[PDB]
């Protein structure tokens, strides 16, 4: 910033928190517009063997969903959708706000 | 199979399935069919008599909590004697999973209201009736959500014309807005996508 | 003796322990007029039981929290009276009969 | 009107300025997206989640890319995932700073919104450099993303995210502990836990009112699973609790956005896999698989299997779900789309029960509507 | 038996009650439609509008079908009543702008290619 | 061009006052950029 | 993990009593907001002297549409329809033929700019680079109709703007 | 308690269609034919349902098509012949129905290219 | 190589003119016809053809991954000289 | 009566004496891939397309000319059948100009089609490519030879439909081409019909040429009235 020395401890003081530390305005520290230009790697099923798609063709491994209990067609005990959920702990970092 | 494929989850799998087939013990009375899907997402496909037991059951059985109704759509099949699929879609928080209730009817038969189970389904039912006709009955105020004042028709309809059938202008002489007719100036193009070559032979249907 | 429950317009319950085994006893006490063999009054009379053991078992109410697994037990509460509703509406609604019709042939194919 | 959002008629029955009910009327932005995804590929289908919530453009392209892809059985690469996460933790940023200074706005607090528009004028610059689009860049796609990081990106997202804090902080020390801001929004539209669940709420709807429940905690996806931050949690279930839950959740997305810049891996953006996923274009101008897997990834897509997903996520504005019906081609048969807001604004009515017109304007910028995601 | 469930009347008789509740409510709130939405039209060209719309539908004779129609004609008197309808809406059952389509078959002729 | 003025301020254009057939003393506009300085003003690139 | 944001008692001792008191009746978090007003009040703005100054863009920023050139002046544009097709919006008309040297060239190729969502689909499914979205974003008009661009005006955008489109290509054509 | 009502099924007065495209539509029921271009017989499974072809000008800006019948786009797909004809009537659409079409079984023999004595040897491969 | 019509209106490189009776002419009144004036026939017509000694040449338009898709085009026959069916560059092989 | 018992993927079909395998499985609903197989002309077996695996035996067999035996199970959608079709693809992939965005088969190409549902999806072929020149066989049929991929549809047609022996190969190997060998127009009232059998854009419409894509035209089935055949 290009603000004189009394106005900056004017402002700082107003705020209460050193400005200048951290400004809005991000004059140089940005990145350059032109940079080099880059490589950019290939995925894994580049390769010139061991790579027939029909080993990695993940559409053609859906199938229709599994049928239970159609209706055209003990112990036993009761059963949940999921198993409980646990019960979350406080955070370590700041407990409270 | 590795890195560009989905990996599998059999634990909540078999999870899933058990308690599709706990809850179809429970509920022979409605409980048509029970589907796990292989990313784990479980289906249960209900009479339309059960809509209002089924849903009660599933939201204060203590061992389903389904207390939150994250969604209720509607899909119109026009090749099926019963139109609309009616579709509940169920979260728990207690036991962190969801599922899928699925009804049916058609133009003329009304569906009971879940307002009474769940409040969130006041809006969702009145914009299944805004977008494909179904009358549910006992809702608190069944009206247009969605829709202009005075549409015709049920938009989401499979028959209804994506440009619709009126359009709106300002007319002069009259000093108001009217609607006339739709007229395009380009008319939409069609696109025939569908390749000859079947895609999935894991869907192959019999041959008739 | 808790403060709060953290939930709003869940109010702490004073005697947990006398309410749950209430609403437990008049669970199983409505389960009572199900039939035998239906698939809602045993599954139900079951994890009643195991809940109501858990409670007649444990005096401290953190440790009860902690075993019936049911999120700070006024919840549990709440849980319970719900159950209770819906053995009276199951009562009404007799599900454990044969269903009620078949879908048409067709109903359920997908694709179309 | 200007706390109507444009598009919100409310037709309300006042006795005196004491709301007697509310009645919110919808539709004047309905503009029939879901009929209209029909009649397109899922690529080109893809843009129009961009416009369903408008403040968060690049969540909502996540949840139909998660959807389609798990009807596609597929798997994103790491690289895309870690990006999809920053992303969407910046995207939580730029959402939050529009809920918290349109509601100060509505009450009247109408400085830190010129405060904050800058930073989500920064944030757009992000967006531009990334995909060429400031708002509606349509970067996440099913598969990955378009494009990868350009150069120089990741230094100007940490230089922005080491700043970012300083304008919570002066935020929070204009409105927090105001006794006006306080008088205007304490105990204002207190809603119970049970009540927000049987309603359909979630996100800080649910959050406000002590429930635990976050979906990139209890149902993680992408690799949320690999971030550490805290929830917060409301206890009067009020417009300051809430208030107090976004601003936390904005510093939480300040911390995931340094875990994910610490954290970003080598490798390709998008699945390794050309019948779903285009080739590169020197590949495709190159070898003949590659064009014909172009040309037809490009003219009629790619066939998903038959199926019928949910797939939700944690979007700024609360749980975003996509019903998505598959018919076996390129085009989907039928996509419902789930928006927080909906169910969000058929609870207002109960929440106004009481309170005055005032109340109502803060109740309206407390639930954080945006209603092209509410009529679609 | 054909089996079907009712959404309201049993058969034709109730939905026929159900149809003269509604066409009462419609005659009776005219006037105050013409009155508050300041039409330029007459009660009575109102009346003979609602008496055209009433009989459009003077065919059905599925009882399901008449108690859908008195639904949805409930609906639009909720939304002319509340004044959600604006002086378009109602002016919309007038067709004031679209010209006269003749119906002999030398004017399709001489005009287009239309049946 | 002024390095030391923050992103956004540190380069800008003078309008000439005559261009092709109108005099632009006063109406000016964005639009009166060629492609290579609109290029160079817009900040795409870092080379004049 | 989680937190709690308003689950904080305030301390009853005489001392703490006695500053919010204090605080009560001669309102210091008011002057402390007066105070970060103040603050911001001699910072220097963020307001950018437009039109002299622009806000920063990128090569890859997607604006008016424009046709390409080979370095010999032939089109680049086979007429191959791969950006009809693939066109979320059907904002692209095109029409081909036979030219009169037997080359697979255009002869309407119209873009309805108010159909258009600026998406960017186009130039990507583009096999030839032939169709870019350009940096100008200044072409507002007065008429509807001048926004409706057939091919004579993106022919002569491309020869307009094609100096910065190629070195915009250049910059970002190796993430492509 | 059901109300057995006895007539046939008709929605037309709740579907919100204009009088004129409900009475003079003619909607077609058919399984598409093979795109002669391709051997590919997926697209020939179904039934469809389209409508008549109506007229279509050009713009007088632009040159563009332009159209005025709202059902010039749409198409439905069944997955029977019946399914679609019961659709259309209580659509309350007249209909045309045509039979499928299945390209016969034919006898192939490779051996029959090398014939001793008929005319099916082939003088090339 | 634009050309005026008997009208005067310029005729475009697809050779679309308005007929002097054609009411559509009143559109450019107190305005203009948008007209390119590079005609891609004429420049493509300019380029020299390539003489190279090989039966199979490559064309990829130049620039690399900045051209278009990378063909190869045949050269035997003397008669006529071989085109690129993305560019329009002509390569022959040496004779007379 | 005289059918035999054979499995398709394990399902029993009863089919006629000399049916072949593609004719088995056609009747359980799955279409073979294929290029050089057309129903109305004879059996060639050479673009290897349609090679599938029969149970419990080790080479795979071309499901176009052989006749399927009782007993047999055919496996259309094994590991062998796949990576067969894959190689196949490969090969006829390798020489094939990349000429999609000119051609006009684009968008209606069998070879474009069974690459995205049968082939792999990458190339690993890192030599130049092979061209040929074009020829002249009329004003009605557009010839782009170097798209050809030797199916010899087009050659069998004109022997056997059309009755006119005008058509062939010459030379052997890589360098086989298909043609007449000399200066000579096809000139038939049923020639056009090559450019339907043609799988690939090597023989075209030449009226037809460059003005539409197959997905943007509507179709409207109808009745020709050039003669009393209807
Ligand atoms: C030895 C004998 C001495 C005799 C006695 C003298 C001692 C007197 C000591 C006490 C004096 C206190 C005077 C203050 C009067 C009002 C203070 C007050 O309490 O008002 C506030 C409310 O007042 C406000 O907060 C102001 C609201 C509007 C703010 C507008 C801007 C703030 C002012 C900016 C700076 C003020 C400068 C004023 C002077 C300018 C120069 C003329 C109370 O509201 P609540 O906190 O909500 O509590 C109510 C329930 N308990
Ligand atoms: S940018 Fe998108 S909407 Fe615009 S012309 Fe290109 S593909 Fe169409
Ligand atoms: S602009 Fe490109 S994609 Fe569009 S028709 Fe021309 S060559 Fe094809
Ligand atoms: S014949 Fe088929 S694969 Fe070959 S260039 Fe033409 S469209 Fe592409
Ligand atoms: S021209 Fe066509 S039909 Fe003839 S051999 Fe070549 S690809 Fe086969
Ligand atoms: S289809 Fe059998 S080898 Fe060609
Ligand atoms: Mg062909
Ligand atoms: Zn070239």
């Amino acid at each position: 910033a290009s603000a004189t020395r009394v106005i900056q401890l004017l402002r700082n003081w107003a705020s209460g928190r050193d400005l200048q530390a951290k400004l809005q305005l991000r004059y140089q520290e940005i990145s350059k517009r032109t940079q080099p230009p880059p490589k950019l790697p290939v995925g894994p099923s580049h390769k010139l063997s061991n790579n027939y798609y029909c080993t990695r063709d993940g559409r053609r491994e859906a199938m229709p969903p599994s049928i239970v209990m159609s209706s055209q067609k003990t112990e036993k005990k009761a059963v949940t959708p999921a198993p409980p959920i646990k019960r979350w702990e406080l955070s370590k970092d700041q407990p409270y706000l | 199979t590795r890195p560009t494929i989905r990996p599998r989850n059999d634990v909540v799998h078999k999870q899933l399935s058990a308690f599709g087939q706990y809850v179809a013990e429970i509920l022979p009375k409605y409980v048509q069919q029970v589907q796990v899907s292989c990313f784990n997402e479980l289906e249960i496909f209900i009479h339309p008599d059960g809509v209002i037991p089924v849903l009660t059951f599933l939201r204060d059985h203590t061992n389903a909590q389904f207390k939150s109704l994250a969604d209720l759509t509607a899909v119109d099949v026009p090749t099926r004697q019963n139109r609309f699929e009616i579709v509940y879609n169920l979260l728990s928080l207690r036991f962190n999973s969801r599922i899928r209730v699925k009804t049916y009817t058609d133009e003329l038969t009304p569906i009971e209201s879940s307002v009474t189970v769940y409040k969130a389904a006041n809006w969702y039912e009145r914009e299944i009736w805004d977008m494909f006709g179904v009358f549910f009955a006992n809702h608190p105020d069944l009206r247009r959500i969605l829709t202009d004042y005075g549409f015709e028709g049920h938009p989401f309809r499979k028959d209804f014309p994506l440009s619709g059938y009126v359009e709106l202008r300002y007319d002069d002489e009259v000093k108001r807005v009217v609607a006339e007719p739709v007229e395009l100036a380009q008319e939409f193009r069609k696109f025939d996508l569908n390749s000859p070559w079947e895609a999935f032979p894991a869907y192959r249907q019999p041959p008739e | 003796l808790k403060k709060t429950t953290g939930l709003v317009g869940l109010a702490v319950c004073e005697t947990p322990h006398e309410r749950l085994k209430i609403l437990y006893t008049k669970i199983l006490d409505v389960l009572g007029q199900i039939p035998k063999n239906a698939a809602y009054r045993k599954y139900t009379e079951q994890i009643t039981n195991e809940k109501l053991g858990m409670v007649k078992a444990e005096p401290d109410v953190k440790k009860l929290e902690e075993q019936l697994q049911g999120g700070q037990i006024e919840e549990v509460i709440l849980q319970a009276e719900n159950e209770l509703s819906l053995a009276r509406k199951m009562l009404r609604w007799k599900p454990w009969e044969p269903l009620v019709e078949e879908p048409p042939a067709n109903q359920w194919k997908w694709p179309i | 009107h200007p706390a109507a959002h444009g598009v919100l008629r409310l037709v309300m029955e006042l006795s005196g300025e004491m709301v007697r009910k509310c009645d919110p009327h919808i539709g004047l932005l309905h503009r029939g997206t879901e009929k209209l995804i029909e009649y397109k590929t899922y690529l080109q289908a893809l843009p129009y989640f961009d416009r369903l919530d408008y403040v968060s453009m690049m969540c909502n392209e996540q949840a139909y890319s998660l959807a389609v892809e798990k009807l596609l059985n597929i798997q994103p690469p790491p690289r895309a995932q870690w990006i999809r996460v920053l992303f969407g933790e910046i995207t939580r940023l730029l959402n939050h700073i529009m809920a918290v200074t349109t509601h100060a706005l509505d009450i009247g607090a109408m400085t830190p919104f010129f405060w904050m528009f800058e930073e989500r004028e920064k944030m757009f610059e992000f967006y531009e450099r990334v995909s060429g689009a400031r708002m509606h860049a349509a970067y996440i796609r099913p598969g990955g993303v378009h494009q990868d990081l350009p150069l120089g990106l990741l230094d100007d997202i940490y230089e922005f995210s080491k700043n970012f804090s300083f304008r919570i902080d002066e935020l929070e020390e204009m409105l927090t502990n105001n006794r006006i801001w306080r008088n205007r929004t304490v105990d204002i539209g207190v809603v119970t836990a049970e009540d927000a669940l049987n309603y359909g709420f979630s996100g800080v709807m649910l959050r406000g009112s002590g429930i635990q429940w976050d979906l990139r905690k209890t149902q993680p996806y992408d690799v949320y699973d690999q971030v550490e931050f805290d929830v917060p949690i409301g206890s009067r279930g009020d417009c300051y609790d809430r208030y107090l839950c976004r601003v936390e959740e904005m510093r939480q997305s300040l911390r995931i956005i340094s875990q994910c810049l610490n954290k970003m891996p080598p490798g390709e953006i998008k699945v390794d896999d050309a019948k779903v996923s285009p080739p590169k274009r020197a590949e495709m101008k190159t070898s003949m698989e590659s064009l014909i897997h172009h040309f037809k990834l490009y003219t009629e897509g790619y066939q998903v299997p038959p199926g019928a997903t949910y797939t939700a996520i944690e979007a700024p504005k609360g749980e975003f779900g996509v019903y998505l019906v598959s018919d076996g081609s390129s085009r989907p048969y039928r996509c419902k789309i789930k928006a927080p807001g909906f169910a969000h604004l058929a609870g207002l009515d109960k929440m106004s029960k009481g309170h005055m017109l005032a109340d109502v304007v803060a109740i309206i910028g407390t639930q954080d509507i945006v209603f092209g995601e509410v009529d679609r | 038996g054909t089996s079907v469930k009712p959404i309201f009347s049993r058969d034709m008789n109730e939905a026929k009650r159900r149809v003269r509740e509604l066409y009462r409510a419609w005659y009776r709130e005219v006037p105050n439609t013409v009155h508050l939405f300041q039409l330029d039209i007459s009660v009575k060209q109102g009346r003979d509008k609602v008496r055209e719309m009433f009989m459009k539908n003077a065919h059905v004779t599925d009882p399901r079908v008449v108690d859908l129609l008195v639904i949805k004609g409930k609906m639009e008197l909720e939304e002319t009543i509340n004044v959600w309808k604006q002086r378009t809406h109602i002016m919309r059952f007038f067709h004031e702008t679209e010209a006269p389509r003749p119906t002999d078959f030398l004017s399709k002729f001489y005009v287009g290619h239309d049946p | 061009e002024d390095n030391k003025q923050f992103f956004g301020r540190h380069r800008w254009v003078i309008y000439t006052t005559e261009m092709n057939g109108r005099d632009t003393f006063w109406d000016v506009d964005g639009s009166m950029v060629p492609p290579e300085w609109h290029r160079w003003l817009h900040c795409m690139t870092d080379d004049p | 993990t989680y937190k709690f944001v308003n689950m904080r008692e305030p301390s009853m001792d005489m001392k703490s009593v006695t500053d919010r008191a204090a605080q009560t009746l001669l309102w210091t978090e008011l002057v402390r907001g007066l105070g970060m007003t103040l603050s911001y009040l001699f910072r220097e703005p963020a307001t950018i002297n437009y039109p002299f100054e622009k806000g920063p863009l990128s090569p890859r920023f997607r604006g008016e549409h424009a046709l390409r050139r080979y370095p010999s002046g032939e089109e680049r544009c086979i007429a191959c329809k791969l950006c009809e097709a693939v066109c979320p919006a059907q904002a692209i008309t095109i029409e081909a033929e036979p030219r009169a040297d037997g080359s697979r060239r255009t002869t309407r190729y119209d873009i309805d700019m108010t159909k258009c969502i600026y998406c960017g689909f186009c130039q990507e499914a583009c096999p030839v680079d032939a169709i870019v979205e350009g940096p100008n974003f200044e072409f507002s008009t007065e008429t509807h109709e001048e926004l409706l661009y057939n091919k004579e005006k993106l022919l002569n955008n491309g020869d307009k703007w094609e100096a910065e489109i190629a070195a915009n290509i250049q910059a970002d054509y190796l993430y492509r | 308690q059901l109300i057995a009502v006895d007539e046939k099924l008709d929605i037309t007065t709740l579907t919100g269609v204009p009088e004129e495209h409900i009475k003079t539509r003619k909607v077609r029921i058919f399984v598409p034919a093979r795109n002669n271009m391709q051997s590919g017989v997926n697209n020939t499974k179904k039934w469809k349902m389209e409508f008549d072809t109506r007229e279509r000008w050009e713009n007088p800006l632009m040159g563009w098509s332009s159209t005025a019948d709202p059902l010039s786009n749409l198409v439905l797909t069944f997955s029977t012949k019946e399914d679609a004809v019961a659709f259309a009537e209580k659509n309350g659409w007249s209909f045309d129905v045509e039979e499928r079409k299945v390209p016969k079984p034919k006898s192939k023999s490779y051996g029959a290219n090398f014939s001793w004595n008929k005319r099916t040897r082939v003088s090339t491969k | 190589g634009v050309r005026t019509s008997p009208t005067g209106e310029k005729v475009t490189h697809t050779g679309q003119a308005y007929d002097d009776g054609d009411y559509r002419r009143v559109r450019f009144s107190d305005r203009q016809k948008e007209v390119n004036e590079n005609f891609a026939i004429d420049l493509i017509a300019e380029q020299p053809v390539s003489e190279v000694g090989s039966r199979v040449i490559s064309c990829d338009g130049g620039g690399g991954a900045l051209g278009h898709p990378r063909v190869y085009i045949n050269l035997d026959k003397e008669t006529k000289t071989g085109t690129c069916g993305y560019c329009g560059l002509q390569f022959r092989q040496p004779h007379h | 009566s005289n059918l035999i018992e054979v499995f398709v993927d394990g399902q029993s079909v009863m089919v006629e004496p000399g049916t072949t395998v593609l004719q088995a499985c056609e009747k359980v609903g799955m279409q073979i891939p294929r290029f050089c197989y057309h129903e109305r002309l004879s059996v060639a077996g050479n673009c290897r397309m349609c090679l599938v695996e029969i149970e419990k035996a080790p080479k795979v067999v071309a499901a176009c000319a052989m006749p399927v035996m009782k007993g047999w199970n055919i496996l259309t959608n094994s590991e062998k059948s796949k990576k067969a079709r894959e190689g196949v693809m490969e090969f006829l992939l390798a020489n094939h100009p990349l000429d999609c965005p000119i051609c006009d088969q684009g968008g209606e190409c069998d070879l474009q089609d069974q690459s995205m549902m049968f082939g792999s999806d990458r190339s690993r072929f890192l030599e130049g490519k092979r061209a040929v020149e074009d020829k002249n066989i009329g004003p009605l049929v557009k010839t782009i030879m170097t798209r050809c991929i030797q199916c010899t549809r087009c050659i069998r047609f004109a022997s056997e439909i059309a009755g006119v022996d005008d058509l062939g190969t010459t030379g052997r190997g890589n360098d086989m081409q298909v043609g007449t060998y000399i200066e000579k127009m096809f000139m038939s009232e049923l020639s056009g019909n090559i450019i339907d059998i043609c799988p690939v854009g090597a023989l075209t419409s030449k009226p037809y040429a460059f003005t539409a894509r197959p997905w943007e035209t509507r179709k409207t089935e109808s009745i020709d009235v050039m003669d009393a055949v209807g």
